[PDB]
Order: structure tokens, then sequence, then C-alpha cells
RNA sequence: CGAUGUCGGCUCAUCACAUCCUGGGGCUGAAGUAGGUCCCAAGGGUAUGGCUGUUCGCCAUUUAAAGUGGUACGCGAGCUGGGUUUAGAACGUCGUGAGACAGUUCGGUCCCUAUCUGCCGUGGGCGCUGGAGAACUGAGGGGGGCUGCUCCUAGUACGAGAGGACCGGAGUGGACGCAUCACUGGUGUUCGGGUUGUCAUGCCAAUGGCACUGCCCGGUAGCUAAAUGCGGAAGAGAUAAGUGCUGAAAGCAUCUAAGCACGAAACUUGCCCCGAGAUGAGUUCUCCCUGACCCUUUAAGGGUCCUGAAGGAACGUUGAAGACGACGACGUUGAUAGGCCGGGUGUGUAAGCGCAGCGAUGCGUUGAGCUAACCGGUACUAAUGAACCGUGAGGCUUAACCU
RNA sequence: AAUUCCUUGUCGGGUAAGUUCCGACCUGCACGAAUGGCGUAAUGAUGGCCAGGCUGUCUCCACCCGAGACUCAGUGAAAU
RNA sequence: ACACAGGUGGUCAGGUAGAGAAUACCAAGGCGCUUGAGAGAACUCGGGUGAAGGAACUAGGCAAAAUGGUGCCGUAACUUC
RNA sequence: AGGACCGAACCGACUAAUGUUGAAAAAUUAGCGGAUGACUUGUGGCUGGGGGUGAAAGGCCAAUCAAACCGGGAGAUAGCU
């Protein structure tokens, strides 16, 4: 099964209307270190909701 | 639920004997022989017991006029009048479905004796 | 659940020994006979002399099944083999004058009252 | 349909699953804290916490029953003589799952799964 | 396939390509095979009457 | 007539004295507080609107809250209209209970079927499979032809095909009531009603015989 | 002719009516039962096997009935490949021969990841004129619509007898559909047990790995049919053929011209489902926002400041919801999942120690030990303060009341 | 009949029902004696038919275990 | 044509079971096959189990199921013995 | 003893399913036939195109065969597209 006419560059864009990424809406800031991070994730320097949970 | 647990155990008979598989068991049963209402016995070996509170049941194999009959009973039915253990069997399993193939000397069960 | 091509033993004394079902009667597309149901049959084995011969086509009534019957309280009777009583094709009375093995209350009607006399045991 | 069904298949077969969680349990009891994919960690809870609960009671039968589910005597030692004592009071819920981010190689969601009581002198020694 | 509804005697033809040949051929055999059950009534109502 | 909104607790059975086992669904119909009443004047049709159970004060929204306050009544796990016969009359705030099915002989239970997800034509529509062997080539449970060619050259609307099955409103009609139990807030109907345990159920009297 | 792949079978259908059954009628060489024939009627229904590649047909046994046609003699980018239609070989036959036969016979590669239309499902955007959260109405659309046998009516009507009803009521079947898991069952490589070979944990004992889950035996929850609940309706409207009543034109007659009544599974409703994108974008309830300032080409105009509501989304724990989205529950003022406790269920009397036995083994401790998805509890673990989107009373014209 | 058009010849056997099979008949369209005739134990991934066993082949499908399908990340074709 | 499930002569021959160079589990030794991570729909692929029935399937028992070892007893027509 | 029997290696290729822009321009998985011989296999050699070789299928002769491949006559000829 295969096309009988070339699809336009119109239809190609129309299809890709939905291909776009949602950006991460906003970042939690930690109370201790003041670092920014993903909600519910530890920080780049090992903090989560106050306490240092990693030795790094 | 505790809603269903309470509707069931206002129906459960209090007075059922302990019996376990291998036990030979006579089970009496209201039949309507007409418009009259007789008891009819049914002796044989208990091959299988389901335990589910009210839904609890048990299967009984006998050899009746040269012909094998199982009969499942629903324990807590009023059709079952009474249950009554003749002989106590000594078997390792919970289900004696291997008795279906066997007849006679093979399908003997040891008595438990204790 | 007797159906076309099922082989049954014969409960009566009529002459036959094995028979094969060949219709389930009483409907279009009807799949199964259970107990107390009429089926058309043919005779396969038959003992050397007796009322009926091999190849005879006639009716029977199913009186025991392995699948089992059910009773109103949830109880099941299963048997260990499928079985039937041979009948005349037209009157639909029994041919056999004795009946071997136990049978059931599901027969208990106007029609098969002759059998539940002759049975050794009704369960 | 999987209406009301526990377990995660994890794109493996039952004998591979079984053995993974044997190794992964053992790794956690040795080190008290591992990095692993989120969904594996969540299924490591349902294996580890039953061993810790087993070792609250010492016996011999229990030791052997633990050794049937670990196959490592260094582990059952540490379960019975170091974590049965530590979590004597605690009624379940011995393991914490923290989410890091995402494994560079294949963009998988990662997560630490530590034990709850961690004074920090039993990974090296 | 012609068939006589009174008796039960049938015929065919299908040697030909043309349906109309096959029909008028099978009409011939149907004439013959109804003439043949004039002989088997005629001959069996001699030897009915001639036996007694 | 109106009916009530309950909850499929689950199934069990009732042995009668004469022998029989009746299989029953159990339906908890804790009592249905009327909120709103509708009337030929304002709404253009006659109907009540009822609620049941409890929401938690915080998990209610401000536009819900005000609707329930207006009536008088504590908030419940949703809302549900019922139309009204000639002569029937309910004021607001007027807890209807399962005593309404005291005299009633049959009912018409209605809620959401279980959720099978994406279902194939065999499961969904009872399409009979094809041969498992004698040469079949990647076509054991697929649905065969879907038309003709060229006339009419298109597949007709409402062709039975695969796709979502269940999770849909469903009625069952003319279920015998076995027991009503005012004190435990119950209702035991013979047989089987749609939905999972926990699902909500609109129970009405039988529209038919 | 720079290809429109063939009979039959499978799967899935769909329309016509010249109706096979069920429904309504008229005539009968219609006593009754049972038939014959014609008119209306397309709602639903409308076999299984033996033989053959077969369609067709014959035969067996059912059925209320096994209707006739159209759709590329419906359906191979859906299946099959028996038949026919390549190359091998053989028989009969024709030909001097190569070879040939709408003669027969054995054997013989069936590709395609779906762009557009269409169909089944499921979302995003915008719109519906301030924004939000609920519940509805119902324009329109879809599903469903089958029927047997037994009993009463009654051995009454009918008939010389043989036999034997309509009309109406009651019960129990077949087939088809929807739901469900309480029962009977199936499954249950996540629960328990037995057992072969072998390797390991130092060895004994006890365990584990591998051998299709090694082979087996039971089996929880879920899913499920063979399991068990329910369904087809009554009724109403307007009609078909048909039957009539009054009744002229045509002093009578006439169902018809005016007028009036009946009249069927068809039609419109009644039952079930979808349904305001019904752009003709409907209704009802509740909730939220009640600030300054400046400029230009002065208008449903542009900008700066303070303000950020209702609610929403996002994130997390998740679900009898699920391809993904979506839908539902919960997020510490918390039972949303995991663990934990207790129960339940399943397996069937663990290990260890003791006793008996030369030993395998047996007994005692012991209905022991273990026990998934279940029921009931329990904040032990994880569901974080926040941030993010969404504003600031909502156009003009005309009328009707209220000032 | 690997040969018979008419032909599903006729008769018998086997099946509830057998255009195939087996035994016969002879009306051999158009068998026939080394382009061999008629027979034949054994042999055959050879053609036809029947029976026991066994079965999800089917009545009529149900559930389960794995690999893809689907979602995310990286790479990235083709006929037309 | 590829870092291709194909093809390629000769030699060596450990343990336990076993007739065996078959098959299972292992030693010596060597590998985890150069995309992963989730999910647990239809449908397809490769497997397992199945109530009652048992070839009714079909062109045809195609496919699947079943049979299966050693020793001992016992074994028909027909036969070129 | 045997163109004897069962059955691995080795030689083959009957059935099915998969694959059919493949893992593969003929394979894979599960079964299947021969397996002391008219067997099988390595190395080297001979036979050449109207010629070879053929337990014969018009089979094979470098993925090509009712007349190989490479170059030449050669811009063959084409009342056809």
């Amino acid at each position: 099964a295969v096309q009988q006419n070339k699809p336009t560059r119109s239809k190609r864009g129309m299809r890709r209307s939905h291909d776009a990424l949602t950006a991460v809406t906003s970042l939690s800031v930690d109370k201790t270190s003041g670092e920014k991070h993903l909600r519910h994730h530890i920080t780049a320097d090992g903090y989560y909701r106050g306490r240092k949970v990693i030795a790094k | 639920s505790n809603i269903i647990k309470q509707l069931e155990q206002e129906q459960m008979k209090q007075d059922v004997p302990s019996f376990r598989p291998g036990d030979t068991v006579e089970v009496k049963v209201w039949v309507v022989e007409g418009s009259k209402k007789r008891l009819q016995a049914f002796e044989g070996v208990v091959i299988a017991i389901r335990n589910r509170g009210l839904h609890s049941a048990f299967t009984v194999r006998k050899i009746s006029n040269g012909e094998g009959v199982e009969r499942v009973f629903q324990t807590h039915s009023p059709v079952v009048d009474s249950i009554s253990v003749k002989r106590r069997g000594a078997v390792r399993k919970a289900k004696l479905y291997y008795l279906r193939e066997r007849t006679g000397k093979a399908a003997r069960i040891k008595e438990r004796l204790n | 659940m007797i159906q076309e091509q099922t082989m049954l033993n014969v409960a009566d004394n009529s002459g036959a020994r094995r028979v094969m079902c060949i219709k389930v009667l009483g409907g279009s597309h009807r799949r199964y006979a259970g107990v107390g149901d009429i089926i058309k049959i043919t005779i396969k084995e038959a003992i050397p002399r007796g009322k009926v011969k091999k190849g005879d086509v006639l009716k029977a009534v199913v009186v025991r099944t392995k699948k089992g019957v059910r009773r109103p309280d949830g109880s099941v009777i299963r048997f260990d083999g499928n079985a039937c009583v041979l009948l005349n094709n037209n009157s639909e009375q029994p041919i056999g004058t004795r009946i071997f093995g136990p049978v059931t209350r599901e027969l208990r009607s106007e029609k098969f009252m002759k059998i539940i006399s002759l049975a050794p045991e009704v369960l | 349909m999987r209406h009301r069904k526990s377990g995660r298949q994890l794109n493996r077969n039952s004998s591979h699953r079984q053995a993974m969680f044997r190794n992964m349990a053992g790794s956690l009891v040795r080190h008290e804290i591992i990095k692993t994919t989120l969904p594996k960690a969540k299924e490591l809870r349902r294996v580890v916490e039953p061993l810790i609960t087993l070792a609250k009671t010492d016996s011999v039968a229990n030791r052997r029953l633990a050794f049937a589910r670990t196959r490592d005597n260094e582990i059952v030692a540490k379960l019975f003589n170091e974590l049965g004592p530590r979590f004597a009071s605690r009624a379940g819920g011995y393991t914490r799952i923290l989410k890091c981010g995402f494994r560079a190689g294949d963009n998988a969601p990662m997560a630490y799964i530590e034990l709850v009581d961690r004074s920090e002198k039993a990974e090296a020694a | 396939r012609i068939t006589h509804i009174p008796t039960g005697i049938v015929t065919q033809c299908q040697n030909d390509r043309s349906q109309h040949k096959n029909k008028d051929q099978a009409m011939k055999q149907m004439k013959a095979k109804l003439y043949e059950l004039e002989m088997q009534k005629k001959n069996a109502e001699k030897q009915a009457m001639e036996d007694n | 007539m109106i009916g009530l909104v309950g909850k499929k607790v689950g199934m069990t059975r009732i042995f009668t004295e004469d022998g029989v086992s009746i299989p029953v669904t159990v339906i908890e119909v804790e009592a249905n507080r009327v909120t709103q009443v509708k009337d030929l004047a304002n709404d253009g049709y006659r109907a009540i609107q009822v609620t049941t159970g409890a929401k938690k004060a915080n998990r209610v929204t401000k536009p819900e809250a005000g609707h329930f306050a207006k009536a008088g009544v504590e908030a419940g796990r949703g809302l549900w209209e019922f139309r009204l016969a000639e002569g029937e009359e309910f004021t607001v705030g007027q807890s209807i209970s399962v005593e309404l099915f005291a005299d009633v002989k049959k009912v018409d239970v209605t809620g959401t079927s279980k959720g099978k997800g994406f279902a194939g034509t065999v499961k969904r529509w009872n399409f009979r499979t094809q041969d498992a062997t004698h040469g079949n080539s990647l076509s054991h449970r697929v649905p065969g032809s879907i038309g003709q060619n060229q006339t009419p050259g298109k597949v007709f609307k409402g062709k039975k095909m695969a796709g979502q099955m269940g999770n849909e409103r469903v009625t069952v009609q003319s279920l015998d009531v076995v027991r009503v139990d005012a004190e435990r807030n119950l209702l035991l109907v013979k047989g089987a009603v749609p939905g999972a345990t926990g699902s909500d159920l609109i129970v009405k009297p039988a529209v038919k015989a």
C-alpha cells in the first residue's frame, strides 16, 4: 500500500501540529540550598525537601 | 465487605461436623417423593472440600448399581439435612480426583486410627 | 451434553450395547441434549439376539451424563458415563423392560413415568 | 486485561525476574542504598521488606527460609545480626524511594532506593 | 438436467458447449426414456395377465 | 416513578426454606437527599435532583458548595436527576430512603459496565473465528471481508469492527426484588447488575411489567 | 492487452420482493382437522450431516421455515488453493513424426510496512460573545422486534362415525442478544506440595540452579462459558389488503362523491443506547473578579503601574479506567499505592529436636509450616511549602417595564 | 480399468446417508501379449478407501507464558 | 556487496548419568549474540493448559495429540521359506 | 555374510508453519529419507559451445542455458511503438 499522489507541504505541516513539545512548566526551589529542580526529584547536589539524602 | 459478611453469617448453619477428604460419609437429603417429603441417604467417599463460608461445598463419590456417581453438595443448604462420618480416611492430598480412574482394590483408602 | 456423533451406553436391556447420537431433536440449530431429552440414534454394537439389530435407527432418551445435571440449590449430580434408554420411533415408549443403573428426578414426568418405575435407584 | 493483578513483568521471563530481584535485594542489603530504574525499585520493595520482616524473629527455620530467598550467607548474617535489631520497633516501611532524574544512555527514569535507618558506616566496612 | 415430475425419470446432457444443443439433446433422451416405460408397463401387463 | 442511587456492594445468595438458592446482588442505598426541584414553570419539565454519601469538605469546590448550601444539605459523591409522574411531589432537603421499594415487585438497575478496553471482533461482536490450520496464513481471529466492490465501493456505516468495549451505561430490566432492609440500608435483587463492586447504580421501578 | 488474478469453500455481509416461515385478508370443488388458490405485508427469522473440487444434485435426520434473486454470478492489498491454467510422468485415442485431445490420471512458489476516500474506536484545537463548575432538555441518530411444544378453554363447536377446532388464557423449550462471577466449571509459568537427572551452597541434614514451568498434583484473585440473571412485550396513533355504516349523482341500487367506523410482525411511538459542532451551538442551578495613570491618526484603540479570583493545568501515589491521550480516586485537615498487623483462602502435618527400626522409613511435637492478586484495620514508606495558566464587572441597536 | 464417452452403468458389500473404495457382470465409445500380457512375498517421505487409538481439527472458543505491536529516548530506510 | 541466523577439509575428546561421538547437568576453557527503558490493548508470531463431546473439521485427520526403553511371555493371513 | 535392520556424525530435502523491501537472490524451527555403499569427502587433473557432460529433468556448463560469457561485423534489421 502506497500513495497515488505526492502529499502537499500543507498536509505535512497539518500532521505535525501535534508533534510539539510541552516545556517543563516550572521548577520547585529547595528550601535549604535554594537550588532549582524537578518536583519530587532530588537536586543536582543531593538535597530533597531539606535533608541531604546523598553523600555527594 | 462487612455488609456481605453479615448477610452470610445470619444463614450459616452452626452445627456442621468436621470431616476431611477420604472420610466415608452418609448424607441425608430432603427429596419430594411426590408431594410427600422423605429423607434419602447417600453414602460414599468425600473426594473434595471447598471452603468459602456460606458457599462451602463438598463432593462425594459412590458406586451405585455398578456405576460411579459424584454428587456435589452445598453444605449450608437446607436440602442437606445432616452429615455423618462413618469411617475416617488417611490420605495425603486435599483432592482425591485420582479415585476417578481407580476401582476396587486400588480405590481402597487406609483408615486413620488415632 | 450429548451431541451429534457422541457414543452412549445403553441403560435398558433392549439388545443394543453402544449407540451413536445423530440428531438432537426439538429445534433448529440445537446443540445439546442433557438429561431427559429425546435424541435420534443408531445402533452400533448389539448383542447376538434381542429386540433390535445393528443399523436400526430410532429414538432414545438421555438418562445419565458426565457433564451432570443441576438441582435448584446449586448441587450437581455427575455420573461416570453417558447413557440412554431406547424408545419406539412413533409412540416413544421404552423398548426395554428392565433398566440398569441409577437415573434422576429430571425424568419424573407424565412421559417417562414407565422408566422411573423400572429404575433400581432414583437419585 | 489486568484488572486487579499485582506484579510487573519488566520485559523478562519468570526465572529471569526471580533471579534479578534476588541479586538486587542482596545488593541493597549489602550497601543499604542503590540506584536503579524507578519501576524496578518499586518491585524491589515487595521483595526486600519481606526479608527484613522475616529477620525480626531469629530462629533456624527463618534463617534457612531467608537463605532460600537470597542464596547468600553474607546477606542473611547482615539481615539477622544488623537489620532485625535496627527495625525491631518499626512496623513495615523500611525502604525509601527517592527519584533522581533520567539515565543518559536510554532516557529511563532513575531512582535511589535506600533503607530508612542509615547511620553511614556500613557500605565500605 | 431435465426431470419428469410424474415419474421421476431424469436426463442430462453436457457434451456440448451450447446450452441449446444440450437441451434439445437431453429432450431426445427424455423422449426415449419415457417410451421405454411404455415397454416396461406393456410387457409387465402381459406377464401379469399371461402368468395367471 | 422516581428511584434511588446506590452502590454495588457485591453478590451472595439467599437459601429459601423450601430449598432453592437465589443468587442476589446487594445494593447499599443509604438515603438520597434531594437538592433541587424542577417544575414546568421554570425548567419546562418536572424532575428532582438528588445526592448520596459524603464528600469531604475540602475536596468540594466553591460552585458545588453553594449549590448544596442553597438546598440545606450535606454534600454527596455526585448528583442525579429523576423525572416525576403526575401527582408525585417532593420538597427540597427530603431524605428519600429504600422504604420506597417496600411494595415494589421488580426493578430496572442501571450503571456502567466493566471496562474491557480495545476489544477485537471475536470478543466484541461474536464473530466466528477462521480455521486454525488447513493452511490459514496470519488470519486466525481477523474479521474477514468488510464489503463488496465497486458497487458500492465503500464500507457501510455501523459496520461491526474492533474497538472499545464496555465502560458504558447499561440497563437490566425486570429484576425480582428478594428483600428490602430499611435498617441496614440494603436492597437485594435477584441476579446480576452491571458494573464492578463499588460502582454506582441507578435503581428504578420497572417501566414494563 | 506499458494486466480489471478464475470455480468452489471459509470470514463478513448488504439490498430487492416476484414471501419460505411468522402477521392480516378474499374465493373454495372450505362441515371439522387439513389443504387449494389469490390479494396485502420485507419486522424478525430462514438446518446438520453422507457422497463429490464441486455450484447443482441425490440421499439421511431435523425444522415454524429450510424462499427466489441483486451486489465485478458481493467478499484472494481478508484466508484457503481441492478444481481449472505453465514446466515432470503415464493410459486410451489421433498423427510417419515433433506432438495433440471441452478425454482421463499422479505431482506441482498465492507478494505488499495503508498516502487519500471509507469504516470502527479514541483524543487535541477553536468556537458557542466576561470567566468558571455542575446537572439537564431533546432536534436528530442507532440498537431491538424470531418462534416451538404441553396444559386449560373442551373431547365443547363440527361431524353418520373416524376424528376434532377458532377466539382467549397459563406454563415450559429452542435459537439470538445484554450483563455478571454468587453457584458448577476452565485457566491460574506470581501460592503450596510431590518426583527424575545433574551441578552447587565445605560435608550430613536442609535449600537453590538447569533440564518445555524438567515432569507432575492441587489451587487464591482476575479473566471466562459450557455457568445464571435479564430481554423480544403490553399499549397508543395513523394505515395496507379487506370488512362495514349512513348516502346521493342514477325516485331504486351502491363501502364513496360529502360524512362515519373497524382493520396487520410493515409505518410513527412506546423499550434500550448515543446525542447542543442542534454554528438553529438550547435551558436550570451555584461560584468568581466592584483599582489607579497616560498617549494617539478617538475606538469592540494603544501602553505603564499595582492586582492574579473562581477554577484550571502541571507534578506525585494510583485505579474493577486505559494502546497513547482520555476518564476516575487520593495528595498529611491524608487509607491513593507499598509495607505491616489480624482474618480468610490454598496446599496438606515444614525445619529442628526426640522416640521406634540393622536400614529405607514410620510416629510424636503438628492440621504443622508456608501462603499472589482477597477482606478488615494500621500513617511505618512515598504522595512538599510552593511555582505555573487563568483577571479586574463584560459590545452596539431596539423595545418592555423600573426611576 | 492410471484405459468406459453415455456414467453417479447394473448387482452385491461397507455407512443413518458412499459421484470415492472393495467384489462382480461385460454393452472393451477406444485392453491385450517384450512400445510386453496376467499374477506376485518383500520394499515405498508413492495414489485411493476403511477401522482402533489419540486429540482445540471442529461444536466454540476461554485463560495463561514469552517475542513484536503501543509510549519514551537514540539512530533511521523503501516501493510510489 | 554488510561486523550477513548460510557455506568451509583435518586434529584433540575430562566428570555424573547413559548402549552411545545421542540427550541432560557440569570441568578445562569461552561467552551474555553493539540499541535500550516502560507498558502489559486489538492483531500476528512461538509455547502451555483445557468442561462435555471426539474428525461432527477438511479437498484430505493438514496440523496437533498420542505411541516410544530394557528384559520376559506371546504373535495371523500370505510367502520367493 | 549383506546395494540387511534401528540409529548420531556425514550426505540429502517429504510435510508444515515462518520468511516473501527476508537474518538469507532459496534460509530458519519442528518433524522427515540414506547412513559398509550403485556411499561420502579433500587436493590436483581431463572433457568447451551446435560443443561438453547427462542412472535423461532439455538437466548442468561461475546467482545466466531449446544453445554460455567477452569482444568484433554493428549505428544488424524493425511496413511496429
